[PDB]
């Protein structure tokens, strides 16, 4: 079994060991079989299938972030909000509009 | 004569509020000026908004002081400021400027002030 | 004057007096009585004589002493007063009780930080 | 003055104090919880560098204007500030230090450029005439990563448009419970933190979809996750600071209650005299 | 027993007392004044039962009699320091 | 105390006012007529009655939103015109 | 002999500017000593930089207190004082440190002072 942690900046989200979890990533879905080759992606909004070592299966929600692997330690690295260039885009001009005020 | 029995549950229950309302106002008044209204908690805003405003409810323009004043004397009946304060305590009506409150007499003639401005 | 007298068969002795500033205040209604001109806060011109004339039988002789133990009220909590200004001259040690450790269930409640002796 | 009037005194100042010990016992228990949530942050920020180190520093290094180094035409800074008073001179100490080096890049020609987190910091460089491009305000003592998103794509949105050649966060930093200092520094470009490996070779990740995406969606986060991290920092910076403050406001405070009370007790023992000296001397 | 104002009775002996050229004290107050309200407020007490049974020559003898005493008083602005409170 | 009771109103004088430039030193707040407008050609009467009790409730102010440091619109507006009466 | 007639308008406008100053900082030690000088506003540091400031310099080394000091004494004709105060509330003097402006006859001195610390 594996050492899992999903965290995010504000907070860490879940951390332990487990058997497998199933994930949609940027290109596709991908599956974290134990000792797992070594991997870099983004990865979709979404629930994602955790299955904790002795079997027990679960959801966690995630906003977005980065997935990493490496066969002993994996990691997620979540982001809290929807994350779009055009939306973060908006925030900006949000941003400068205070600053005339 | 401020007394339950005589003056009946309506009036006497009426005039505790305020008094009390008004005892709160001066004991946060002086550590407002050391904490604003930054540092006071959402329970003392209410309370503070109440009783200004009650306190502002209190005055009346006199038949007698027209000359000082150039506004009409108000007359007021009792049942009417009891409806007016006890509005106030249970109504409520924040939606009115501080001002709407003062000089004016009469609650129909506050909530109309307000109206105006 | 009567621990005077067992001074005098060369004991040593305790005199407790109850309180000392019912002494003081037993002072000013007599000459208030006797319609001589009041002092300072109102007391009686004769303030510290009477307390001198208290005070000073009180020591230790070549035969025998005696000791005293003297409750004190503070009027007002104000030490300024001419009644305990004028007793706090004549005092060697001062002994505070208190609530506090007593509350602690700490007996003798005698307080180590404000007790003093010089 | 007035014996009744410097006891009306006295009492208000009492109940003053009372109240400034109030503070200093919640201010202690916020800093406690600030600080927790400090620790929570560091995790995310630490393994997303030894990620960016794996691809940085190893054998597999790229060109981005995030991590190229390049001679300095104008000049950002975020700044955290407050949104509450009674912090003592937590917030001018670190504008002051800002001032200094603003003025040292401006002499050098360069036109500086600022976003504030916090309102007394957007009042002061107002007043100041700061050239301030973005803020927000009013996080309070619940500060969110996802409100921080809009200053910080402003700054890098006009880094990576080549409108800022250096961007630093200005911050104070919870050294300790007892002591904390202000501080600049840069966050871009990437510093050269040193993050030395072999172990790369044995694993070594899948580029999905392409390396070059990946590693700017990287640099980018990271960035967010340092801001997050110094504004929390100055969180329990100030919850500090307003303890100590608060210490020394209610010692001030009952060390003006004992000369008060000697004023009071002298004029309470003169009045007492002449009143009695005129009923004396108004007989016969 | 109540009395309801020993601080009526006070104003009332200082008058009388000052019309009668009695030397003033403190607040005008004759010397007296604690003489007045002390002598007044210990004779509440309780007694036990050997003086009611000499008092009442055996007609009653278990019973210890009492006067409890009330004493009321109005303070100026709470000052408490007031010769009389 | 006598000659407050006998008279029809009070002009009062201060060393704080008189020190801090405000001369003539008169306050506002203590100060009263007891005939007031009525004494007045009503021209005078008109534009009185608005600086009196604008400029005693502007000291309330002035107190109240300095030590709290503090700005709300109309209570600057009413600041800002209270310091420019006086 | 306070007066514009009597000593001229420099004289008497930098007469009611020291006192307008100094009563000023008096205003402000009661905030001061509640809270220390780190919430005061901005501008009223400024004041209180420049009131202590004055009061330093209104100190002056004298003839017969060489007994006790053994300074040398200071003459300051009326011209040159009043433009060292003027000087000191227009701010020409506010890069100083208090320090200087103790014990010193002229404004020169204080300089002088403050290149020796």
């Amino acid at each position: 079994t594996y050492h899992l942690d999903v965290v995010s900046a504000e907070q860490q989200m879940f951390s332990g060991l487990v058997e497998k979890i199933q994930v949609t990533g940027s290109e596709g879905e991908l599956g974290i079989y134990p000792g797992h080759a070594p991997l870099l992606t983004a990865i979709k909004p979404g629930m994602i299938r955790i299955v904790k070592q002795h079997g027990h299966e679960e959801f966690i929600y995630l906003s977005g972030g980065i997935l990493e692997v490496q066969p002993g330690n994996v990691t997620v690295l979540a982001d809290t909000a929807i994350r779009g260039q055009d939306l973060d885009e908006a925030r900006a001009m949000e941003a400068k509009r205070k600053a005339e005020e | 004569q401020l007394d339950p029995l005589v003056v009946g549950q309506e009036h006497y229950d009426t005039a505790r509020g305020v008094q009390s309302i008004l005892q709160r106002y001066q004991e946060l008044k002086d550590i407002i000026a050391i904490l604003g209204m930054d540092e006071l908690s959402e329970e003392d805003k209410l309370v503070v908004a109440r009783a200004r405003k009650i306190q502002r409810f209190l005055s009346q323009p006199f038949f007698v002081a027209e000359v000082f004043t150039g506004s009409p004397g108000k007359y007021v009946s009792l049942k009417d400021t009891i409806r007016g304060f006890k509005g106030i305590m249970e109504g409520e009506y924040d939606h009115l400027p501080e001002q709407a409150f003062y000089m004016v007499g009469s609650i129909e003639e506050a909530v109309e002030k307000a109206k105006k401005l | 004057t009567m621990a005077e007298k067992f001074r005098d068969e060369g004991r040593d002795v305790l005199l407790f007096v109850d309180n000392i500033y019912r002494y003081t205040l037993a002072g000013t209604e007599v000459s208030a009585l006797l319609g001589r001109m009041p002092s300072a806060v109102g007391y009686q011109p004769t303030l510290a004589e009477e307390m001198g004339v208290l005070q000073e039988r009180i020591t230790s002789t070549k035969t025998g002493s005696i000791t005293s133990v003297q409750a004190v009220y503070v009027p007002a909590d104000d030490l300024t007063d001419p009644s305990p200004a004028t007793t706090f001259a004549h005092l060697d040690a001062t002994v505070v009780l208190s609530r506090q450790i007593a509350s602690l269930g700490i007996y003798p409640a005698v307080d180590p930080l404000d007790s003093t002796s010089r | 003055a007035g014996a009744k009037d410097i006891r009306s005194k006295i009492a208000s100042v009492q109940n003053t104090q009372k109240i400034t010990k109030a503070m200093e016992m919640v201010a202690a228990s916020k800093m406690r919880k600030s600080q927790d949530r400090m620790a929570a942050s560091r995790p995310y920020a630490e393994t997303m560098r030894k990620v960016i180190g794996h691809l940085a520093h190893g054998n597999l290094e790229y060109k981005h204007p995030y991590l190229e180094d390049r001679d300095v035409k104008r000049v950002g800074y975020l700044v955290v500030s407050t949104d509450r008073g009674l912090a003592g001179g937590l917030n001018i100490n670190l504008f002051k230090k800002l001032l200094a080096e603003m003025k040292t890049w401006t002499d050098k020609g360069v036109q500086a450029d600022l976003a504030m987190i916090g309102s007394k910091g957007v009042s002061f460089f107002n007043s100041v005439g700061g050239n301030v491009v973005a803020q927000v305000t009013g996080m309070g003592d619940n500060p969110s990563l996802s409100e921080l998103i809009g200053p910080v794509k402003v700054m890098l949105q006009a880094y990576d448009e080549g409108r800022l050649d250096k961007l630093y966060i200005v911050s104070n930093k919870f050294i300790n419970t007892m002591s904390q200092v202000p501080t600049i520094s840069q966050l871009l470009p990437l510093p050269a933190s040193d993050d030395d490996d072999l172990k790369h070779k044995s694993w070594d990740y899948l580029y999905e979809p392409d390396p070059k995406a990946l590693l700017d969606t990287l640099l980018r986060r990271y960035v967010e996750s340092q801001v997050y991290q110094g504004v929390v920092e100055n969180l329990a910076s100030e919850q500090a600071a307003r303890m100590v403050a608060m210490k020394a406001a209610t010692d001030n405070g009952g060390s003006l209650i004992k000369e008060l009370q000697l004023v009071y007790n002298k004029a309470r023992q003169a009045s007492i005299t002449q009143e009695l000296t005129e009923i004396v001397s108004g007989a016969a | 027993i109540i009395y309801d104002d020993l601080s009526k009775q006070a104003v009332a002996y200082r008058q009388i007392s000052l019309l009668l050229r009695r030397p003033p004290g403190r607040e005008a107050f004759p010397g007296d004044v604690f003489y007045l309200h002390s002598r007044l407020l210990e004779r509440a007490a309780r007694v036990n039962a050997e003086y009611v049974e000499a008092f009442t020559k055996g007609e009653v003898k278990g019973k210890t009699g009492s006067l409890t005493a009330l004493p009321i008083i109005e303070t100026q602005a709470g000052d408490v320091s007031a010769f009389v409170p | 105390t006598n000659v407050i009771s006998i008279t029809d109103g009070q002009i009062f004088l201060e060393t704080n006012l008189f020190n801090a430039g405000i001369r003539p030193a008169v306050n506002p707040g203590i100060s009263v007529s007891r005939v007031g407008g009525a004494a007045q050609t009503k021209i005078m009467k008109k534009l009185s009655g608005g600086i009196r009790t604008a400029l005693a409730q502007y000291r309330e102010l002035a107190a109240f939103s300095q030590f709290a440091s503090d700005l709300d619109d109309a209570t600057r507006k009413q600041l800002d015109h209270g310091q420019k009466v006086t």
